[PDB]
């Protein structure tokens, strides 16, 4: 409880994490499933240039969370920057 | 109570399974606040300086508003109701009462319940009116010493003497509070006005760098406000949209006020007779048993729930009404509900509620209310193309500058523009090291650090820039296929557009508050500074721009530019679909300690679809051989492994192996890899990071982290829980915990020392 | 053979066929068994459930006054108001034939109902007098008055995201309830859907196999939001009604089911009616049917068992347990020895049981008649 000292914990688990990325390899897949399954987004934001993630998030919604979205009625959305441009915004027209 | 929660909730007509004790939720409704606090709320009325005919009184307005974080109020709740008069004044309509209420658990604040109640008549009691208004926050530019030289003109500025930061160059917050009492209901009889004038370092720390006092008496304005309202602009306000996005539909929701207020009268606490006594509303001069305020509120307000949050009442925060017209009993009445703004990731939506057979207003109001679930992904390397986020650039003033910003760093130190290397990019480009700024240049360009040990153990501390020395004039970035290609570039701009684009999207409040957010290889820096300021923007691209070098110099090549190893993905369902996860470590884990080459599963990116192993040019050839064998030899490695024992399909492995292995050493020639079942190598990469490799330059980079980034900047309430890490697929937190699951998986002295120290941060 | 809730909405317009055709015959039950709810409806744990209003008579006179299709459907007013209709159909075919009540009551064999009618079927086995049907009417009435009523208060209605709820109106459904049709599917199958989707579920939401109405006939109960989760995974099976497949090896082709839900308030045959079953009982303590005043056999809403082979407890007990727990295994509980004619005095025109029934015995030479309308639309009851 301590803010001076949560802050030097966050910043050498920041530091730390950053500094051993280099060779650790990327779990995309835990790291999807944790959006995907622990925090049931709806909205899935991808950001930069390609729909990259955002294929790579669809496929994870085909493989694994097929049977699972039907039965927990669960909506989900996959926005990329560039194609879904406008929905980000919340632009429409009458 | 557990059960008058259930008796309110039934009597105006919600009926989300948040309020009914099933599922997955347990609250009360943030209605009940006026319910539980109707106490102090309706105290304040009483009092002899506020003298009114309190039959002829009316519920004028009342929203609720959630302190930022707090939970919805819960059965086993114990609250405590504190409310204070922020404003009597008498409108020609009557006189008005604005009554804050405060409801508080565990002593912090949970919600505010404000109202307004009008004792309809005429008063010219003037004496005991008055208000405190919260005056909006401004932003007051300073650029000229003659635009500080009149801030400082004014009697009400008063500077701090914490310190002599010339406020120069530099723009003020200014939150102020002020009390206003009136005399005409057009002159202000005696106005004060007080206040913290802040300001944010480039740490984003927030200082008080001075302070507001004005007062004075029959006053015709606020001389305070003005000034501000001119040399400066409002802020943390709502952006509106040209559109409002019809969100009832077109088809009117409907709602019908009750006969017999006595169901609300009852789980309310408002007996009051006017709802309910036909003698007593009589005597008031009223349409007669005029339906509660109140209940219209929590009626239209339960469509605002269903409607936009959809169910999840935890998103609606803020809700305001002002009742406007006279609902009787039975009266039908229509609700319009309309999203027609956004302010800090909250949808604004304005809430119309009708007479049906008038059109008369009988709601209108706004509710702040909460996004869908988000969650903020930035990419990574290879999405990269030419002139990326330009276009953006010239549409957005604000993205316009965070390129400025990261250009005008980089031109200035390492001269150059990535910008111009995003626009048109060149297949090669030259820096050249001038006169006085030019030497300073090169300067940075030999103070780069690499680090490779010897297989003795002594640190190796060696130029990046080789060539460049006190004796050069030049150096000369080269790219067969354009610059944005190889990654000293490539990242920090990658980088940058994402970040831009981002910070446009918050510029229009887009942005959701409790969302999480990733990002893939390089897309995590980004991601970081995108929603947590975790470094100001030159240090992101410095601090990205020395990845890609390191990146880049970690692998030895030749004289040909011939490099030793090379990355590769694969796609283990192309080989038979019984073929996991696990199957596609086995095959790699073992070809590892076998042919005792570097291979690696580096990405880990779809279930059973998409991976990426690095390595040694043989080892990734050793395993594209075993696996084109698998998929033409139509293998089952559930069948296999209780067929045979694990030492038997592990031995079985080791043959395939050797043969495999000494068939690539056929083709010794540095190695040449090509496409096979699901084996498709990633043409472009030399250096296998995200592997056990670049184990060798995370001491330098760390270092240079810490160059870059400042724990003063840091607000662990960002990272709090909500961003995810690329060596922990799980929310970082902070616990005692975590920090053994990240040195498990990497080992940091830092975290071995702070781990040790542990009951040191109690 | 008595019926219930099934896809009839229309029940209240039986009532109006009754009323107006049959004015005579029944026109004392209807108005005391009106005045009986009324005063029902006014006891203070009823108040909340009857806001519009449970008079019947006022209805009948005055169309306009009549309440919303959603609010007559409601349990708290279909079940009883329901039985009315079901006790005005055997009153008018017995007074019709001039006899007592106790005249046909003999010249049945066995008597059974469709989860609510049980009680009617029940009850219409103890009466022989007029005076004695005017009791067990006013019995099974008023019974069925706190049998819906508690169960609603037990499981209320929860409002739905109204995304995923015009969702499953317009994918051919209907609007989301706690129980769940699903016709043309082989039980076998209905329950691994039924075993995937309760995977993902929380216990407290899962889903139940409410009643089995024949071999590819059921029902389904829990939570109206993870009822839909089921339809989510059954439209992803099933095929368009567009499809052609008369060139598709039948081992592969795709099954064509219609799953939709059902007019009915709560979660009947259910875990989740557990609290409701306790407080109907000390409504009706007062009220007491023993197993002896069953004049012809009354079998079993769950086992197709008689309730004459009791000694005699309180009939409530056993009825209400058959409603609000027990899963009605209807196409067993329905088996009548060696029958010949079997007579449904049910809910709704050719909507009724009978219907249902009689394709679950077409072939065996089991015929069946409406006695609730004169003629109608099928060919294969009389």
């Amino acid at each position: 409880m301590r803010p001076e000292v949560e802050q030097e914990l966050a910043y050498t688990l920041l530091v730390e994490l950053l500094a051993y990325q280099f060779a650790m390899p990327v779990r995309w897949i835990e790291t999807q499933d944790v959006i995907l399954a622990e925090k049931r987004t709806e909205r899935i934001v991808e950001i930069g240039p390609s729909d990259t993630l955002g294929g790579m998030a669809r496929r994870t919604l085909q493989s694994k969370y097929e049977a699972y979205d039907a039965a927990t009625s669960v909506q989900r959305q996959i926005l990329c920057y560039c194609k879904d441009a406008k929905e980000i915004y919340y632009d429409v027209e009458p | 109570n557990a059960q008058a929660v259930a008796d309110f909730v039934h009597a105006v007509g919600n009926t989300g399974e948040a309020f009914v004790d099933r599922g997955k939720d347990f609250f009360a409704p943030m209605d009940f606040a006026i319910v539980v606090g109707w106490k102090a709320i309706t105290k304040p009325i009483f009092p002899r300086k506020i003298d009114g005919d309190l039959l002829k009184l009316v519920h004028l307005s009342n929203g609720y508003r959630m302190v930022p974080g707090a939970e919805p109020l819960k059965v086993g709740d114990v609250l405590d109701t504190t409310a204070q008069i922020n404003a009597v004044i008498n409108q020609d309509s009557g006189k008005m009462v604005e009554v804050c209420g405060t409801l508080k658990r565990d002593g912090k604040p949970v919600m505010y319940v404000t109202s307004q109640f009008l004792y309809r008549g005429v008063y010219t009691d003037y004496e005991n009116t008055f208000q405190r208004k919260d005056e909006v926050p401004m932003q007051l530019h300073i650029a000229t010493p003659q635009d500080l030289a009149v801030l400082r003109s004014k009697e009400w500025f008063k500077l701090d003497d914490q310190h002599d930061i010339e406020l120069l160059g530099q723009t003020l917050v200014f939150r102020l509070q002020s009390l206003v009492r009136f005399k005409n209901k057009n002159v202000y009889s005696s106005v004060q006005t007080i206040g913290q004038v802040l300001l944010e370092l480039p740490t984003k720390e927030i200082i008080q760098v001075a302070s507001v006092d004005y007062e004075a008496g029959e006053s015709h304005g606020n001389p305070v406000i003005d000034y501000l309202q001119r040399h400066g602009s409002s802020i943390e306000q709502p952006v509106n949209f040209e559109n409002p996005i019809p969100l009832s539909g077109k088809t009117p929701l409907e709602l019908r006020a009750p006969a017999s207020n006595e169901n609300y009268a009852r789980v309310s606490g408002d007996y009051n007779p006017i709802h309910v006594s036909r003698v007593f509303s009589s005597y008031a001069n009223l349409p007669g048993t005029i339906t509660h305020g109140m209940y219209t509120s929590a009626a239209v307000r339960s469509l605002v729930e269903t409607w936009a949050a959809e169910n999840n009442i935890g998103r609606v925060r803020s809700y305001h009404v002002n009742m406007v017209g006279m609902v009787l009993p039975n009266d039908a009445i229509t609700v319009k509900l309309e999203h027609v703004g956004m302010i800090a990731g909250r949808k604004i939506i304005k809430v119309d509620a009708r007479n049906k057979d008038t059109d008369e207003s009988v709601l209108q109001g706004e509710a702040e209310v909460e996004q869908p679930v988000t969650a903020y992904v930035f990419t990574g390397q290879g999405s990269q193309e030419q002139g990326m986020g330009m276009d953006l650039y010239a549409t957005s003033p604000v993205a316009k500058e965070v390129w400025d910003r990261a250009d005008k760093h980089f031109r200035e130190n390492y001269g150059f523009s990535i910008i111009d290397i995003v626009k048109n990019n060149p297949k090669e480009l030259t820096v050249h090291f001038g006169g006085p700024r030019g030497k300073i240049i090169r300067q940075n360009y030999m103070s780069m650090t690499f680090e490779t040990v010897n297989a003795d153990g002594s640190i190796k501390t060696e130029k990046i820039f080789k060539e460049v020395d006190e004796n050069s004039t030049s150096y000369t970035y080269r790219s067969p296929s354009g610059l944005l290609s190889a990654t000293q570039f490539t990242q920090p701009a990658l980088t940058l557009m994402e970040k831009a684009s981002f910070e446009d999207m918050r510029s229009k409040g887009l942005v959701q508050r409790d969302s999480t957010f990733a990002g893939h290889s390089l897309g995590e820096y980004s991601a970081l500074v995108a929603l947590a300021d975790v470094m100001p923007i030159e240090s992101l691209v410095s601090v990205v721009f020395y990845r890609g070098l390191t990146m880049q110099v970690a692998v030895e090549r030749d004289e040909q530019g011939r490099s030793n190893y090379a990355m590769c993905a694969v796609n283990p369902s192309r080989i038979s679909p019984t073929f996991t996860e696990q199957a596609l470590q086995y095959v790699v884990e073992n070809i590892a300690e076998v042919t005792g080459w570097l291979l690696e599963i580096v990405n880990y990116n779809v279930a059973n679809m998409q991976y990426v192993a690095a390595g040694d040019l043989r080892a990734l050839d050793t395993l594209a051989n075993v696996l084109n064998i698998l998929k033409m030899q139509k293998i089952d490695i559930q069948a296999l492994m209780q067929s045979m024992s694990l030492e038997d399909v592990r031995a079985h492995l080791v043959e395939i192996i050797q043969e495999c292995r000494k068939q690539t050493e056929a083709k010794p020639q540095p190695v040449q890899l090509e496409r096979g079942f699901a084996t498709i190598p990633l043409r472009g990469i030399d250096v296998p990071f995200h592997s056990t490799f670049l184990r060798s330059g995370v001491k330098p980079f760390r270092s240079f982290l810490l160059k870059k980034i400042n724990k003063t900047t840091i607000d662990p309430s960002k990272l709090i829980g909500k961003y995810i890490p690329n060596v922990t697929a799980k929310p970082f937190e902070i616990s005692k915990e975590y920090f053994e699951e990240v040195h498990r998986l990497t080992g940091s002295p830092k975290i071995a020392n702070i781990l040790a120290n542990w009951d040191k941060y109690e | 053979i008595f019926g219930g809730q099934g896809n009839i909405e229309e029940y209240f317009d039986e009532l109006r066929e009754i009323y107006t055709t049959y004015p005579s015959f029944v026109e004392d039950l209807i108005t005391s068994i009106a005045e009986l709810l009324q005063s029902l409806a006014r006891e203070w744990d009823a108040v909340k459930q009857y806001p519009k209003g449970l008079d019947i008579l006022q209805w009948l006179h005055n169309p306009e006054s009549q309440p919303d299709t959603d609010y007559l459907v409601s349990a708290p007013v279909s079940f009883p108001l329901i039985g009315l209709v079901q006790l005005a159909h055997y009153m008018i075919t017995c007074k019709t034939l001039g006899r007592e009540p106790g005249e046909l009551l003999e010249r049945f064999s066995g008597t059974t109902g469709h989860s609510q009618g049980i009680v009617v079927a029940a009850a219409i086995a103890t009466a022989r007098t007029w005076d004695e049907f005017a009791t067990a009417a006013k019995r099974a009435v008023e019974l069925l008055f706190w049998i819906g009523l508690r169960s609603q208060q037990a499981y209320p209605r929860t409002s739905l995201a109204p995304s995923t709820l015009q969702d499953s109106v317009e994918n051919g459904e209907g609007t989301p309830t706690p129980m769940l049709s699903i016709r043309d599917l082989t039980r076998s199958a209905v329950q691994e859907h039924i075993d995937a989707t309760n995977q993902h579920l929380p216990e407290d939401r899962h889903i139940g196999i409410s009643l089995v109405n024949s071999a590819r006939n059921f029902v389904v109960t829990g939570p109206p939001i993870s009822l839909y989760g089921l339809n989510l995974r059954l439209r992803k099976v099933k095929a368009p009604t567009g499809l052609d497949q008369n060139r598709i090896p039948f081992t592969q082709r795709k099954a064509r089911f219609v799953n939709r839900f059902l007019p009915i308030t709560a979660p009947f045959h259910s875990p989740y009616l557990a609290g409701a079953h306790a407080h109907i009982l000390g409504d009706v303590d007062d009220m007491k049917i023993p197993a002896s005043s069953l004049v012809i056999p009354v079998y079993d809403t769950k086992t197709g068992q008689d309730l004459r082979e009791l000694g005699d407890e309180d009939i409530i007990p056993e009825l209400v347990r058959m409603i609000t727990y027990d899963p009605v295994n209807w196409e067993t509980a329905t088996v009548f020895p060696d029958a010949t004619h079997i007579v449904d005095f049910g809910p709704g025109g050719v909507s009724g049981i009978g219907v249902l029934t009689n394709r679950n015995k077409d072939g065996t030479g089991v015929r069946v008649i409406l006695a609730g309308a004169i003629d109608g639309t099928n060919t294969e009851v009389g």
